[PDB]
């Protein structure tokens, strides 16, 4: 079958720049890729067919180009609605392929990353499931590496990561990481610390607190 | 006019119905092949088929 691959995944744009999209194909495709913009809560939107002409109702801003294998999709200026997942599908083949994606996050909103630690609460230690919360509000950079830390070890698996979408004010997502331990190992555990590494962050920093 | 016993197909036989079909292709490009089934079906050869 034909595969489709999109050569930016993932990239970040500020408003009013101009957006290349390079779609790579194994085989020749002469002229039937068609692009779908897609806002998460609503169904994809076309917006380009056979990559050569634009489909009505769609922006000027948004262009068709390339041929066969390699198609490209040029967005003059960057706008709100702009900022949507991409995908590129070959209409050559009986079964279509749709693209890796694209995904765009504006840079308007600035922010530095604040972290905090809640303890469980009383009514949590006598249901028996501890639950500890690291709290990442306000972070520039769209993904934080996280790392959970007790009593001078790693813990891995024992976690998850919640994350709501961008603010849009300061254009900044919100992460909330809660850590889960069986009793006993809670119990004999002490100083539980979470410690985030950012590339914006001059040094990862751990909020940490003491069991108790 | 004469009776003969011979190998012969029972009346109001439909039998099996295979048709052939033109491969998938482009405009001046053939592609992937258009095909049934047809392989997987086994059927068995008691006397032979007309």
């Amino acid at each position: 079958d034909i595969v489709m691959t999109q050569t930016p995944s993932s990239l970040s744009a500020s408003v009013g720049d101009r957006v290349t999209i390079t779609c790579r194909a194994s085989e020749d495709i002469t002229s039937y890729l068609n692009w779908y913009q897609l806002k998460p809560g609503k169904a994809p939107m076309f917006l380009i067919y056979a990559a050569s002409s634009l489909q009505s109702g769609v922006p000027s801003r948004f262009s068709g180009s390339g041929s066969g294998t390699d198609f490209t999709l040029t967005i003059s200026s960057l706008q709100p609605e702009d900022f949507a997942t991409y995908y590129c599908q070959q209409s050559y083949s009986t079964p279509p392929t749709f693209g890796g994606g694209t995904k765009v996050e504006i840079k308007r909103t600035v922010a530095a990353p604040s972290v905090f630690i809640f303890p469980p609460s009383d009514e949590q230690l006598k249901s028996g499931t501890a639950s500890v919360v690291c709290l990442l509000n306000n972070f520039y950079p769209r993904e934080a590496k996280v790392q959970w830390k007790v009593d001078n070890a790693l813990q891995s698996g024992n976690s998850q990561e919640s994350v709501t979408e961008q603010d849009s004010k300061d254009s900044t997502y919100s992460l909330s990481s809660t850590l889960t331990l069986s009793k006993a190992d809670y119990e004999k555990h002490k100083v539980y610390a979470c410690e985030v590494t950012h590339q914006g962050l001059s040094s990862p920093v751990t909020k940490s607190f003491n069991r108790g | 006019t004469i009776t003969y016993q011979g190998l012969f197909p029972y009346q109001g036989d439909h039998g099996d119905m295979y048709v052939y079909s033109a491969g998938h292709a482009t405009g001046t490009t053939p592609q992937k092949l258009f095909v049934a089934n047809y392989s997987q079906d086994v059927k068995q050869f008691a006397n032979g088929f007309v």
